[PDB]
């Protein structure tokens, strides 16, 4: 049972949690009908930058493209630990760019960094410098053992979970990370014809009408959040961490997925809703439950109840047809599915490997 | 009384009432809703009720009218013109776009009933071109 | 806890509240049914322009985009305390637009302003002039201390509550304000197309206390709690043109999903609305293990006898 699948039928309220360049709600055609959409990267950053992450998992990675700014940040944070030359050289070797007193140094693309990782590398560079070991041989011997660097990734779990991509520097050979997890886009269970808010900006110094006018798309929705954790990949991405540790990270993710909501336009629409259902299918191969809502769900006393009924029915069907055993454990507000009356009860059920 | 109509025929509002004529109370949906005292032309294609009613019964209502701007004045106008046929129970006055001038206003909401006066008020229309028809519905 | 959640479940008429461009009453689809809606900005201006706000919180913010009539205004209000040149230079530097005798100068967008803050900036500009600080170097010096500017924001609370955006001038680095509040759009708990019934509206808001204290220059939790009480009141009462529930928490929480399944009742919506609120509340608090400080004021968790008792209760944390 390598795969842990998280299904979340989080019901929401009127808002604009995620929009595009036209300031309009992101959407997606599914089942032939328009659904409101929240991009996976939005959920991922929402969780990554949340307080719960900061207190239950740790510090999130520093994703940047500016190497001058990163050079200064590192010179400050690691200045009492290493000499300036060591830090510079380490950054240059890791990025593939030359680090001098230039005000503008750009990496190839946006790259996620971890300060602990860079410190580790700085130690390596120091020792290599002492042994008169050139950067090629250094790259070789470093490439010989990857696990340690992934411990240094124990200090940046968002990377270990959602992967990293390199195109320059030693990172190419040393920092290529394949994401542990796997997270879908957020899709609404039902057809949505979005509403438009006609807004106005009244000038307290204008005799005529408002100084500004406009529109803003918004709507409510019963979304379906899906994610899974690849787990073995997680243990690997953290330096060979224990299965228990991985399950801890996974439970944290479950909680956030049932809890965290993108802070977009919430200051004026406030859709601070909790998940009205969580279902953590412990399993063997990644299995999404989105097809439960392929046939768009029609409202019968709200959208929530028939959404959940659909989810459960389809889950029973897939479980029966593909002989899909393995731990289940739902949770809400099929007998093989242990019912959990509390979220914490579910999380503890997951920590205990189902 | 007869409820019924597709007016092509929407040149001017003039041609509307002139068309249906070939008095009665239309009210547009152009497309149209049509109340009449009697029960189909090539200029107007057609696509019977006398309600029982009761006293003190709540009924949704809609009405295009010509109040001759203020919301207070509009609502007061409505309750005045409604007379003692029915107490207004709640209403929103939609300040419609001017027609060709005639500044129509659409009163949509819910009445409570205070009955025959109401019937006569329906079959006679309200106010000074589509205006005047009071549409009623239960809840 | 840091987040205070306000759930003013009000009740009144579903007409003549908020209009769009076609002068129709604003709405929204929730639970697959039509609800009558009042926009958050509507509630916000209604609150910040009402008399209660003027009596308890203070003066509102001058939201404008016309900078010519504005420079006129600050000239004829700060005429004595500062030189003409200094006031002109202050507005210019602050907005980025070069001030003149133009009678037609516009900012990038409609922004809220506070007179006292501008006066403070004028003081710093005076110090600059006497000591001859470069506008760039001056900008550096000012960047060093934002909190002071935020106590100048204590003058204009609606800004500290609902934030301010800037895309030009010195303001860009000194005037960016993240709103402390967060207010949902008011919607009905029931389908608005059996007897006649007044609509019942679920209003939600919350306050991030720490952010409020930060936006006010590092004020105490007490002051923030007081302003929070004022907002509780204004949201519980005011109507543009019954049941209250304040509750402390670690992360914001809205109760709108209680009315996802639209409330149906043949003779009055308020009671099944309150029952829905209670049911969903119990299910949520039990399910997510929340034990924050409650305070429910209803006439049908620490119950409360009146609204003022709840007000004071809030003023004293738990």
């Amino acid at each position: 049972s390598n795969f842990i699948n998280i299904h979340v039928l989080i019901s929401h309220s009127p808002s604009c949690l995620n929009r595009d360049d036209m300031n309009m709600q992101k959407d997606a055609i599914f089942g032939g009908k328009r659904r409101v959409r929240i991009s996976s990267q939005s959920l991922k950053r929402a969780m990554r930058k949340s307080g719960y992450y900061a207190q239950n998992i740790g510090e999130s990675s520093l994703r940047t493209i500016h190497l001058a700014q990163l050079r200064d940040v590192l010179r400050q944070k690691l200045g009492e630990r290493f000499d300036q030359k060591i830090i510079d050289k380490t950054l240059a070797l890791l990025s593939g760019k030359s680090v001098d007193e230039a005000e503008k140094i750009s990496a190839d693309a946006v790259t996620p960094w971890v300060v602990g990782e860079i410190a580790w590398f700085c130690e390596q560079v120091a020792k290599a410098e002492a042994d008169n070991l050139d950067d090629k041989k250094l790259l070789k011997v470093l490439k010989e053992d990857i696990a340690a660097i992934r411990v240094n990734l124990q200090q940046g779990v968002d990377i270990a979970l959602s992967g990293r991509m390199a195109t320059s520097g030693m990172m190419t050979e040393l920092g290529k990370v394949d994401g542990a997890m796997s997270i879908a886009h957020a899709i609404t269970t039902h057809q949505v014809d979005s509403d438009i808010d006609w807004f106005t900006a009244v000038d307290d110094l204008q005799e005529q009408g408002s100084a500004h006018l406009g529109t803003q798309e918004f709507s409510s929705g019963v979304f379906y959040r899906y994610a899974n954790i690849n787990l073995a990949q997680l243990q690997e991405n953290l330096g060979g961490a224990s299965r228990e540790q991985a399950l801890e990270i996974a439970t944290h993710v479950v909680h956030m997925l049932a809890t965290e909501v993108p802070g977009a336009k919430q200051r004026t629409y406030a859709a601070f809703n909790p998940a009205d259902m969580v279902m953590v299918n412990f399993s063997d191969m990644p299995l999404s439950m989105a097809n439960a809502f392929e046939k768009a769900v029609k409202a019968k006393d709200g959208f929530l109840q028939p959404s959940i009924q659909a989810f459960n029915q389809y889950w029973d069907r897939v479980a029966n047809g593909y002989g899909l055993n393995g731990a289940a454990a739902q949770f809400s507000l099929t007998a093989q599915v242990k019912q959990m009356p509390t979220l914490e009860q579910l999380k503890s059920w997951v920590r205990n490997n189902g | 009384m007869y409820l019924s109509v597709i007016i092509a025929w929407s040149r001017d509002l003039y041609q509307l009432h002139q068309g249906l004529w070939h008095d009665f109370l239309f009210h547009v949906e152009c497309h149209v809703l049509l109340q009449s005292a009697q029960m189909s032309t090539a200029v107007a294609t057609v696509i019977q009720v006398e309600f029982q009613l009761q006293v003190g019964v709540p009924l949704y209502f809609r009405l295009r009218a010509n109040p001759i701007i203020k919301e207070a004045e509009q609502i007061a106008w409505l309750q005045r013109k409604l007379g003692n046929a029915a107490r207004v129970e709640d209403v929103h006055p939609i300040s419609e776009r001017p027609q060709y001038k005639i500044q129509t206003v659409c009163f949509e909401g819910v009445l409570t009933i205070n009955a025959p006066a109401l019937i006569d008020l329906v079959q006679q229309g309200i106010g000074p071109m589509g205006c005047g028809l009071l549409s009623l519905a239960p809840l």
